[PDB]
RNA sequence: AGUCCCGUGGGGUAGUGGUAAUCCUGCUGGGCUUUGGACCCGGCGACAGCGGUUCGACUCCGCUCGGGACUACC
RNA sequence: AGUCCCGUGGGGUAGUGGUAAUCCUGCUGGGCUUUGGACCCGGCGACAGCGGUUCGACUCCGCUCGGGACUA
C-alpha cells in the first residue's frame, strides 16, 4: 500500500516487568496476590475553578494494602528506598544488548501521573540507556531510550466512591523501550518488536500474562498520531497497521467530502420525542426521553465503512458511548432497525434537516442523552478536520477502537528522595563482555552439547528451565513431566529443592519412571 | 553549587545552570539544560536535563561542551479572620517543571490557589514570619514564634495557624503553651509528605487547621491526620502531643490524654469536653525563656560526669529522662545532690513516655527524691524540658522553679490516668 | 537504720529493732514492736507495730521507752529442664507478717511453692547469679548475664529464663541478643507489680516464660503480660521490645515488629513464623563489650559542646537519638564530622521510636550523612546504643563498625515496615 | 437478764464514708455510677487445692474511662494520702477524745476477697485511746482508721463474681470500741453518740454510707459478729435475743453428748415412700432424699431463740445450694403429712425412736448437696456454738452467713509516703471542732426564730449551711423536698 | 494472542501409555428355528494426524486439521 | 433501716390546702308498695393522730400507727 507514499510513520513502546527478588524502590516481593487486602486506605490526589469541585471528586481512591505483601513505601507512608541494584543490572544488560549507550549517572524522576495507579501522584522513572539500534532486513532501526520505572498499582473495582487499586503490582521493575517514531515499513515494525522480545527473554524477565506490554503508534501524512494499546500478538502487527492506514485514509476522504459540501455541525439538540409517541421499536418506546442532532451535509458519510466492518458512525457511537448509552441511531443506518420510512421522514422533518445532511439520535434518559449527543457533535466536528489523535485498542481482527484521547505531554520533575546511582564503567564491562545468549542460541547450544532434540530443547527454553537441566531424561522431566504436574499438583515448590535430592537418588534405587511420582509427593 | 573538576570543566566554557548545552563524548553526545548539582554529590559529573524530560549525569573527564542558548529568568465578611503563619513549615507550594526544582509558597494567595476550599472557611491572612527547618529549631525561636503569634492575634485574628515543621513541632507547641495565654485558637500544622506531592497531607492538614482555628478551643494545639486516610484530623492539645513515627501521615498522637477533637474542613467534633473556651482568656505573652537547660536521657552506663560537666558549664537546670516510673542509676545520686547544693533544679520524667512517674514506690526513687529530684507526674519528657526552659526564665529561685514545674499550667500534667490512654 | 535524735534516745535505753517495748508520753502510751525506719525518713519518731497489727509513728521528744521483751524438689524426667536465673528481678516471694517486711526468694523450690503449676511444664533449676536493680544496670552486667546464661545453657538446659527488673530489661535482652547465639530459648521476664502482692503479674509471667523456655523459638526474648488481663503473654523478640509504659501490666510492646508468639502456661501460639528454630544454633558467646558509648538524645538547643565533651573524654562511639527520620541540629555537623576525623563512629536513630530512618529525604539528613553518620534503618535507639557497645567491643576499625551496625545480626533491623506495626 | 453474770462482752465496729471531692489514694470522684462500664478487666488473685482455690479467685472488674483511673485497676501506684480525708478523719478523732497519731502510716490489710483489685486493703491508724460518756459509765474508743472502701459486687457467673471499681477507694473511717462492754443499753448509747458526731462532720449521708457491726460475747459461749445492724434502737433486743441463742445452744450440745449422738453422712433416696403422698410440695418435687441424725430427736425443733429453732439454723445452712425449707422429725408430724407417712420415713431410713430425720424434697442433684450441709451443721451441733458471722433479721433474731473473719494479717503499703500530723495544724481544728446536729438545731432556732421542726428538717437535710428566714428555710426544708417529686 | 476441553468400528456408546480397546447398532457362517424372529456358539470392522519423552503414546509434552468453552487497554 | 403509694360515713368507692367532700350499700322516717320484694321523695353517719409551714392542711413537710411495693 505504498507506505512511504502515504507518509506512514510508526513507533514502538515496549514495557517489560523484571522478575527481581525485591521491587524497585522497596523490598517487597515482585508477585501479585489474590488474598484479601489487610487494609483499605482512602485517599485523594490533588490537581495543580468551577471544576475544583468536580475534578477533585474524580480523584478519590481506595488503596488495598497487605501487612506482608506491602510496606509503607507502596502506601506513600515511607520514603522510597534506594535504587534496586538487581533491577538496574538487568536494565543495563538489556540496554547493552540493544547496543545502547548506558548513562554515566542514573537519576530517578517523577513522571506526573494523577491517574490513581500511583499512590503518590507520580511514577518514579529514570533513564538508563540511549541511542541504541537494531538490525532488520528492512534496514537498521534506532532504539531511542531505555528507562527503569515502577509498574503501577492495578485496578480492582469501580464504585460510587471511586476506583479501587491494589498495591501488589505497584513497584515491580519495568523497562520502557522506545524506538524511532518514524519506521515506515509494517513488516519492519514486527521485526523490531520480535527481536526486542527475544532480547528481553535473554535476561531475568517476568514471563506470563501482565508481564509484557506493547503499544504501537501509527501515523500518516495529513492523517494523525494514534496510539494502539495492547497488541499481544506480534504476527498481527502488519495487519493492524495496514487496517489503520485504511481507517485514516477513509476518514480523510470523508474530510474532503465534508468540505466539498461545506458541512456544518450545529450543537443544537432537539427533543425529538413526540415524533415517536407511537413507535414500533421497544428500544425507544421504553426509553426515558429522546434527543437528536443534525449534521449538515453529513449524509451518506456516517455509514461509510472506513475500516473493514466499522464505520464513522461507529467511531461516533464509541465517542458517544462514554457518558453511558447503548448505541446511537443514525440516518445512514436508520432506514431499518425496526423503524419505518414514515418515521424516518418524521425525524428528518422535526429536526429540520435537508436531504443532503443526516441525523444522529439517542434514545435514553434526557440528562445523559444530552451529554452523549454533545459528544457525537464533538466527533462530528472532528470529521470536518479529519483524523483526530487518540488512544485506541486492538480488536480480535486487525481493527481498533476508540478508548480515550492521547496522553498529554509528560510533565516530570526530580525525585529527591532517592540518591543518584553512578554506573562505574568497570562493572559495566563485566557485563558488556558477558551479555546473555538469545533464546535461539540457548536452544542450539543446549542441543549441540547435550544431544537434546530440537523439540525437547525448544520446550526446555520455552519454560525457562535450561538453567536447571541420561540428559534426555533430566530434560524430559522438566520439559514434559513438570508440565503434567501443573494439572495434578503444586510443583511450584522449589526448583533445585526436592529436585536436587531426588535427582541424586536416580543413581541408586529409583527407576527413571519413578520420578514423576517421587518429587510429586513434595 | 558544582565543585572541583566539574565547575572547572563547566567554567572553562563559560557555562552556567539553565544554559542549553551540547556535550560530546567518544561514544555519546547529549543535548540538554544544565541543572544545579547537590553539594553532597561530588564532581566529575554534570547534570543535564534531556529533551525527553529526564535528568542525566554525564562524566566530563572526556567531554566537550558548547553553549547553545543562555539561561532565562522569566474578603467577604461574615467569615472569621484567620492568620496562617509560616515558621519554616511549607504546607503548600508550586513546581517549576522546567528545572525540576520545587519552590515553597506561603502567601494568602498562593495558599488559596492550592487550597480554594479555604474561601468558605475563613478570611486568610498568611505572611511568613521566618524560616527554620524543624530540626534546626531552638529555644530562641520558640519565643520568636510566640512573639509572632502574639502579633497576629493582637492585630485582630480569630485564630492563628502556625505552619511548623514536623520533627520538633511538638516541642514548639509546648513552648507556645506556656508562653502564650489566648482568647483565640493557635493551631500548629505541617505535612509529613512534601507539599509539592499530589499526595501530600498538607492540604487536609491546612484546611482542617484553618477549620480548627475557628473552633471554640482556645489553646495552643497541633492538628494533623488522625489516620493514614485523607478523611479526618485530630486536634491535639499542645502540651500532650508527640511525633510518634518517622514517616506516617498519622505520626502525631496525643500521649497522656486523648485527642481534644476531630476536625474536617467542614467542622469540629470536640471529643474532649473540658478545655479553655474562646473569649475566656486574655492575650498575655511570657516570652522569657532560659536557653540553657540540660535534657539528659538516662540509660545503662551513663556517667555522673555528663551530669557534672553540665553543672560546671553553668547549666541552670536539668531534666532527666529516666527509666520507667522515674528512675536513674544510683551512681548519679551524688551528682544530682550536688546539683541541688548548687541551686540547680533537677526534674525526672520517664523514657516510657506513656505513664505517671512515682518516685515513692521504690528505694532508688526515694533516695533520688531524697537528693532533691522533682517528679513531674505524667508530663512528657520533651515538655518537662520545654517547661524548665520557660520556668527558669520566669525566676531564679530554685524552690519556686520546683513549685512551678509541678504546677499544672497549660495541661502538661493530668491528675489521673485513664485506661483509655494506652491502646497499644 | 534510725538517725540522730531517734537513735540517740532509742539507744539510751538499749532497745533494738524487733523488741516489744512500751512508750509512754504525757497524753498517750503505746505498746508494740519497734520496726526498722527507712533512711529517707527523718528522726524524731519511732515506728512501732501495735498489737492490732497497725504500724504507727510516735514523736519521742517527750517519750520514754521500756523493753518488754527482746527480739527473736522431685525430678520426674519426660519433662524439659529449664533454668530460671535471677539478675535482680524477683518473680515470687514470701512475706513475714511479723515484721511487715517482704523478702525476696529465688529457689528452685521457693518458685515451686509459689508456682506449683510449673511442676507440669518443666524441671526447675533456679540459682540466683547476682543481684542488681534494673535501674542500676550497666554494660558490665549485660556481660555477666551473658556469661551466666551461657553457663546454664551449657550445663544442659533446654531453656533459660532470666528474672530481670523491668526498667532496663529491654536494654539487656538487646545485649544478650548480640552476645549470645543459642540452641535453646532464653527468655527474660519480671513483674510490674511486686511479687509480694497477691495480684502481681509475676505468676503468669514466670510460668509463661518457662512455658516459652520450652518452645521452639530459640533467640533471646522478653515474655510479659499482653494486656491488663491475666490470660495471655506476648513473646517479644529481644532486639525489638521496649518498656512503653510507666506501670501498666502490658507495659512491654514489640516496636518495629509484632510479637513472636502468644504464650500461656499451657502452650504457645507462635504468631511470627520466621525465627531461629531450636537445635539450628550452636552456643557461642561474644562477651566482649565496650562500656564507653555515648547515647545522646537530640533536642532543640542541644549544644555541640556535649558531643565534643564526649569525644574529648575518649568516647569510642556515639549513638544520637534524633528527630523523626534521623535528624539533629545543623549546628552539630562540624562536631559530628570532627568525630569522624577521630575514628569515632556516630549512629543516628529517631526519637519517634516507631519508624525507619531515611537520611536521604531532606537536606539536613544528607549533610549529616556527608559528615559520616550511620543511619540505623529502623533499629530502636536503645538497641542501636546497646549494639554500638557490642560492636566497638568486637573491633576498633571504624569502617568495620559502620558495617556491623548496619548489619542485621539478631533481628534488630527489619528491611520493610508493615502497616501492622503502628496501631496507635 | 443480769448481763454481768452471763459474762457478756460487746464490741462495736462502725465504718463511715467520708464524701470528699476525690477518693482516698486517687483523684477519682466519690460517687457510684450505674452507667455501663467501658472496660472489663479480667484478673486472678493469688494465695501464698492450688487447683480449686485458684478457680475461686477469678475476678472481672468493671472500669470507666472517666469515673475510674489506673489506681483502681492496680495498673498505677497509689497516689499519696488525700489531705481532706485525713482532715475529717482527725476531726472525728478529736471529737471522740482520741489521741491523733504523730505520723500516719498506710497499711495493707490482706484481703483475698475480690472486693479490691490489689489483693489487700489500704488502711492506716489515725487515732487511738478515745472515750465517750454514757449514763452507764465511760466507754472507751480503741482505734480510728482511714481506709479505702471496697469495690461493690454486681454479678456472679460461671466465670466468678464481678466487681465495679466505683466504690473502691471511697474514704472510710473504721471506729472501734472496747470489745468488752457488758451493758447492751450502753452500747446503743455509744452507737448513737458516735452517729451524731459522724453526722457532725463532712460525711456521706445515704444508703451504703454507714455500716455498724457489733460482736456479742458470752462467758462459756462464743464470739459472734452481727453484720449490718441498720436500726440502732433495736440493738439491746438483738443482743438479748443473741445471749438467749447462746445459752440455748449450750444445752443442745450437752444433750447430744448425754445420748452420744452420731451424724451419719448417709443420704437415702426416700422417694418411693411418697409414691402417693398428700403434699403438693413433695409430690411435685423431682426426687427426694433424707438423712438420719442419731439421738437428735426432740432437739431439731427446740426453740433456741424466740421464734427460731436449731432446725431453722439447719434450714439456713441447707438453704444455700438452693432449696425452699427442710422438713424434719420434730416438725414433720404435720405439714400436710400423716403419721402413717411419718412412720414410713423413720422406717425406710432405719431410724430409732430416739433419733430424728431431716428430709429434702427437690431435684436429686441439689437435694444431695443440700442434705450434706444439714449434716455439716448437725455435726456442729454435737460440738456446740461456733464463732460465726451472722446478720440481723427483721425482729431481733439473727442468721448464719459465714465463718468468723481470719486474723487480719497485714504488712506496710510502701507506695504511699508517711504523713506527719503537724501538731501545729492539729490544734487548728482541736479548738474548732464541729457542732453536733443537736447543737446546730438549737443554735439556728435560737438565732433565726426557726421552729423546732423547721430547724430539725434543715439539719436533717444538711441545708443549714445554705439558709424572712422562716421562708428561706421553708423552701429548703419543705419545697426542695417536693423537688424530688 | 492466554487457559482449556473434544476428535475411539459403517451409526451412535464406554474405557484405556502396553504385551492392547466396552456394549447397542450394522453386516455374515452355523445351531435351535415342525423351511420368521428370539436365543446359543463363532466371523467382519475403530484407538484423528506429525513429532519429543518412553522398553513400548490415542493414552505424558508440543505442533498441526477439526468443534468449542473462556479470557484478551488501565 | 431505705425509697415509693394508700390509710376518708358500719362496710365499701370517687374526689379534695379552703367559706370543704361522691354516688353504691347498711341502718330509718313518708308515699306508693292496686296492704311482701322492690321503686319512689328524704334523715342520722366520716376525709387515722401529734406537729411544723398556712390567712385557713387529711389533702405541703416531718413524725407516730396501720395496709401495700420495691431496694440493697
Ligand atoms: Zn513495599
Ligand atoms: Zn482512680
Amino acid at each position: 500500500m505504498d507506505w512511504e507514499k502515504v507518509g506512514l510513520k510508526m513507533g514502538l513502546e515496549i514495557h517489560q516487568q523484571l522478575d527481581t527478588e525485591s521491587k524497585l524502590f522497596c523490598p517487597c516481593r515482585t508477585e501479585l496476590t489474590d488474598s484479601e487486602p489487610d487494609h483499605d486506605i482512602v485517599r485523594n490526589l490533588r490537581p495543580t475553578r468551577a471544576a475544583f469541585e468536580e475534578a477533585m471528586r474524580k480523584l478519590h481512591f481506595h488503596y488495598e494494602n497487605y501487612h506482608e505483601e506491602t510496606c509503607l513505601v507502596e502506601a506513600d507512608e515511607e520514603p522510597p528506598h534506594p535504587l534496586n541494584p538487581e533491577a538496574l543490572e538487568i536494565a543495563v544488560t538489556i540496554a547493552l544488548l540493544l547496543n545502547m549507550r548506558v548513562v554515566d549517572e542514573f537519576h530517578t524522576m517523577r513522571k506526573q501521573v494523577i491517574d490513581g495507579s500511583n499512590t503518590g501522584g507520580f511514577q518514579r522513572t529514570g533513564l538508563v540507556a540511549t541511542d541504541g539500534h537494531l538490525e532488520t532486513p528492512q534496514g537498521t532501526v534506532k532504539i531511542e531510550n531505555l528507562c527503569l520505572e515502577e509498574d503501577a498499582a492495578r485496578r480492582i473495582r469501580e464504585t460510587g466512591d471511586g476506583v479501587v487499586f491494589r498495591l501488589d503490582r505497584l513497584g515491580i521493575p519495568l523497562v520502557e523501550i522506545t524506538t524511532d517514531p518514524s519506521m515506515s515499513d509494517p513488516q519492519q515494525l514486527r521485526e523490531v518488536a520480535y527481536q526486542i522480545g527475544q532480547i528481553l527473554r535473554s535476561t531475568r524477565v517476568k514471563r506470563g500474562l501482565g508481564t509484557i506490554r506493547q503499544d504501537l503508534n501509527i501515523s500518516i501524512r495529513d492523517g494523525a498520531r494514534v496510539e494502539v494499546k495492547g497488541v499481544q500478538d506480534l504476527d498481527l502487527i502488519p495487519e493492524i497497521v495496514e487496517r489503520e492506514v485504511k481507517r485514516q485514509l477513509s476518514l480523510v476522504e470523508i474530510r474532503d467530502t465534508l468540505q466539498e459540501r461545506g458541512a456544518v455541525v450545529e450543537d443544537k439538540i432537539f427533543d425529538v420525542s413526540e415524533v415517536f409517541a407511537d413507535t414500533e421499536s421497544r428500544i425507544i418506546s421504553s426509553a426515558e426521553s429522546v434527543l437528536a442532532v443534525k449534521l449538515r451535509g453529513f449524509d451518506g458519510l456516517i455509514g461509510v465503512e472506513i475500516q473493514p466492518g466499522r464505520r464513522l458512525g461507529t467511531e461516533m457511537a464509541d465517542y458517544a458511548k462514554k457518558r453511558g448509552v447503548s448505541g446511537i441511531f443514525h440516518t445512514d443506518e436508520l432506514p431499518a432497525y425496526g423503524i419505518t420510512e414514515e418515521e424516518v421522514r418524521g425525524l428528518r422533518d422535526a429536526v429540520g434537516a435537508s436531504q443532503g445532511d443526516a441525523v444522529v439520535m439517542v434514545a435514553h434518559e434526557r440528562v445523559t442523552a444530552e451529554n452523549a449527543l454533545r459528544e457525537v457533535i464533538r466527533r462530528a466536528e472532528m470529521a470536518i478536520q479529519g483524523v483526530p489523535e487518540e488512544t485506541r485498542k486492538a480488536l480480535p481482527d486487525g481493527n481498533t477502537q476508540y478508548l480515550r484521547p492521547l496522553p498529554t505531554s509528560s510533565r516530570m520533575y526530580l525525585e529527591t528522595d532517592i540518591p543518584l546511582f553512578r554506573i562505574e564503567d568497570d562493572l559495566l564491562e563485566g557485563i558488556r563482555r558477558n551479555l546473555p545468549e538469545l533464546p535461539s542460541e540457548k536452544k542450539e547450544r543446549i542441543m549441540r552439547d547435550y544431544g537434546l532434540s530440537e523439540d525437547l530443547a525448544s520446550q526446555l527454553v520455552k519454560r525457562n528451565l535450561v538453567d536447571e537441566f541420561d540428559t534426555t531424561v533430566i530434560a524430559s522431566l522438566l520439559a514434559y513431566t513438570l508440565r503434567e504436574l501443573r494439572r495434578e499438583g503444586h510443583d511450584v515448590d522449589g526448583l533445585g529443592l526436592d529436585e536436587l535430592r531426588d535427582a541424586i537418588k536416580l543413581l541408586e534405587v529409583g527407576k527413571i519412571s519413578k520420578d514423576a511420582l517421587r518429587d510429586i509427593v513434595a | 553549587s558544582y565543585q572541583g573538576r566539574a565547575r572547572k570543566f563547566l567554567e572553562s566554557a563559560s557555562i552556567d545552570v539553565g544554559d542549553m548545552v551540547l556535550v560530546e563524548k567518544p561514544d555519546v553526545t547529549y543535548e540538554g539544560m544544565v541543572l544545579d548539582r547537590a553539594d553532597d554529590a561530588d564532581d566529575r559529573h554534570i547534570v543535564l536535563k534531556l529533551e525527553n524530560g529526564y535528568n542525566i549525569g554525564v562524566e566530563i573527564s572526556d567531554a566537550r561542551i558548547e553553549l547553545l542558548e543562555k539561561g532565562s529568568e522569566p474578603e467577604d465578611p461574615e467569615l472569621p479572620d484567620v492568620s496562617i503563619i509560616s515558621t519554616g513549615g511549607t504546607v503548600a507550594s508550586i513546581i517549576d517543571y522546567r528545572t525540576g526544582a520545587v519552590h515553597p509558597a506561603f502567601t494568602a494567595d498562593d495558599l488559596l490557589r492550592a487550597n480554594p476550599e479555604l474561601l468558605d472557611i475563613a478570611n486568610i491572612r498568611g505572611r511568613a514570619v521566618f524560616n527554620i527547618l524543624s530540626e534546626n529549631m531552638k529555644p530562641e525561636y520558640w519565643v520568636e514564634t510566640a512573639r509572632a503569634v502574639y502579633g497576629e492575634i493582637k492585630d485582630g485574628a480569630d485564630g492563628v495557624v502556625v505552619a511548623h515543621g514536623t520533627d520538633t513541632m511538638h516541642y514548639t507547641s509546648a513552648a507556645l503553651s506556656f508562653m502564650l495565654r489566648t482568647p483565640v485558637p493557635v493551631v500548629f500544622t505541617g505535612a509529613q509528605r512534601s507539599s509539592d506531592r499530589p499526595s501530600s497531607d498538607a492540604s487536609l492538614n491546612i484546611q482542617c487547621s484553618v477549620r480548627a482555628a475557628t473552633s471554640e478551643i482556645a489553646e495552643v494545639t497541633v492538628c494533623m491526620h488522625a489516620t493514614m486516610d485523607d478523611l479526618s484530623c485530630h486536634l491535639h492539645r499542645g502540651v500532650k502531643v508527640r511525633k510518634m513515627h518517622t514517616s506516617r501521615r498519622d505520626t502525631f498522637r496525643s500521649m497522656n490524654a486523648l485527642p481534644l477533637a476531630e476536625v474536617t474542613p467542614d467542622g469540629i467534633k470536640i471529643l474532649e469536653e473540658n478545655y479553655r473556651k474562646r473569649g475566656s482568656d486574655e492575650l498575655e505573652l511570657s516570652d522569657r525563656v532560659e536557653e540553657r537547660v540540660a535534657f539528659i536521657k538516662s540509660y545503662p552506663g551513663i556517667s555522673p560526669d555528663i551530669i557534672k560537666w553540665h553543672l560546671d558549664e553553668g547549666y541552670r537546670g536539668i531534666v532527666i529522662e529516666g527509666t520507667g516510673l522515674g528512675h536513674c542509676p544510683d551512681t548519679l545520686i551524688p551528682v544530682i545532690g550536688e546539683a541541688h547544693d548548687m541551686g540547680v533544679p533537677v526534674a525526672m520524667t520517664s523514657q516510657c513516655l506513656n505513664g505517671r512517674v512515682n518516685m515513692n514506690v521504690y528505694s532508688t526513687g526515694r533516695r533520688l527524691l531524697q537528693a532533691g529530684v522533682i517528679p513531674c507526674d505524667d508530663m512528657l519528657p520533651e515538655v518537662a524540658y520545654v517547661k524548665m526552659c520557660w520556668v527558669l526564665g520566669q525566676t531564679d529561685d530554685p524552690e519556686m522553679a520546683r513549685e512551678m514545674m509541678r504546677e499544672n499550667i497549660a495541661g502538661e500534667i493530668n491528675e489521673r490516668t485513664s485506661i483509655a490512654y494506652f491502646r497499644g
